């Protein structure tokens, strides 16, 4: 399982 | 380029069209027109710009993976030979997705961080650079990858000089930023002792500037620390 | 084109990895590039074919839609006065999908139709035809919306009378064809009852088959029905 | 709600 970065908004 | 002869405005406003309509290849270009008029971006034009190429970046990435693990695959022993086609495509997608971190790098040069003066948006642009190169670094090997590696943490401390300064704990950007680089320690710089630092640093650091924040600016700042919380549960 | 240096198998196995990336633009071109050999198509690479330009289309067609209902709210009394871009952007993506259609057509007549002499492959091309005339349907206006219209409901009529003289009530092409007509039927052709009693008879004749069918024939043949199914139960 | 067409495979 791939760590999360951030996502945009 | 080919948006030359629209209205900055008028690809402002196609660019939120395009993201309504999920077509983010073209949100990316008409972002990269607006760019290209050489004025500095707002907040929100900045949050379009970074949305538009997160998306298309992000199809590039996932193809990607697919076709690296098909790939790997292939060259374990047992496996038959099948011939050049996937290293072949695994290559054509793979040159798309440099083009893309190219030109985001292109436009953050030429000239969006240097005509960025206050902390907001020059934390924000060296983030993306930091990300870029870091999506850069995904695809990399050799020594190239370690000069690609050095660009995307120099960006990064950059980036978290200026928050640390200039940021209260809880600024969205800041523990985006935070976030991002933690990711980079873990995945990239092969450091999980310092990712982990980081994220459970900033995550403690933001809880205990919660108590001064609005209901909704409330709501922004822990949504990104969940993430942080996230990690930390998969890291550790 | 483009793919007229690259080997025939390679653009087949090639379009697989892009179906497996989910990228379709690819998918397509690689597909193009097979067609364009100018060697008849397998049911496989058929089915190849008609996936990749189905997703590309089927992106073209989300974003017409939610452009075209932008469109329609500005054009609204006491909705504000916002200039062309709306408009502007709506003809860029329609534009697209027309060229994507004529694409599409081009390779059926140019020249797959003319070379499928087995009712399997006749039926599918003729389907396909019928289509991607309905898309263009969806977004023409006026006299040539009657001209596209007929184009559609003549493919589709080939195609049905081919499909009842040479296939069983229940095989999947069938099945799909009789679906989609009726679709044409209920969406484009103004026509809800012809629809409605398509899809009711295609169903009945259908379920009187099952028995001669396998386990895995029974799974395929039951899906599509149950589309049928469910399109009745919203038309009724 | 839009009437289903088929889904290729
Ligand atoms: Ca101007
Ligand atoms: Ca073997
Ligand atoms: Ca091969
Ligand atoms: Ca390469
Ligand atoms: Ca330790
Ligand atoms: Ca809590
Ligand atoms: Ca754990
Ligand atoms: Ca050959
Ligand atoms: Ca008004
Ligand atoms: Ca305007
Ligand atoms: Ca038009
Ligand atoms: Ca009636
Ligand atoms: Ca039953
Ligand atoms: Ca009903
Ligand atoms: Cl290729
Ligand atoms: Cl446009």
């Amino acid at each position: 399982k791939r760590s999360e970065s951030g996502s945009p908004s | 380029g080919a948006m030359g002869s629209m209205e900055r405005a008028s690809l402002i406003q196609k660019a939120k069209l395009a993201e309504q309509a999920e077509r983010y290849e073209d949100m990316a270009a008409f972002m990269k027109g607006a760019v290209e008029k050489g004025e500095e971006l707002s907040c929100e034009e900045r949050n379009l710009l970074s949305v538009a190429y997160k998306n298309v970046v992000g199809g590039q990435r996932a193809a990607w993976r697919v076709l690296s693990s098909i790939e790997q695959k292939s060259n374990e022993e047992g496996s038959e030979e099948k011939g050049p086609e996937v290293r072949e495509y695994r290559e054509k997608v793979e040159t798309e997705l440099q083009g893309v971190c190219d030109t985001v790098l292109g436009l953050l040069d030429s000239h969006l961080i240097k005509e960025a003066g206050d902390a907001e948006s020059r934390v924000f642009y060296l983030k993306m650079k930091g990300d870029y190169y870091r999506y850069l670094a995904e695809v990399a090997t050799g020594d190239d990858k370690k000069r690609i590696i050095d660009s995307a943490r120099s960006a990064y401390q950059e980036a978290m000089d200026i928050s640390k300064k200039e940021m209260p704990p809880t600024n969205p950007i800041r523990l985006g930023l935070a976030l991002n680089f933690s990711v980079f320690h873990y995945e990239i710089a092969n450091s999980p002792e310092e990712a982990i630092s980081l994220a459970k640093t900033t995550f403690d650091e933001a809880m205990a500037d919660l108590h001064t924040l609005s209901e909704d600016s409330y709501k922004d700042s822990t949504l990104i620390m969940q993430l942080l919380r996230d990690n930390l549960t998969l890291w550790t």
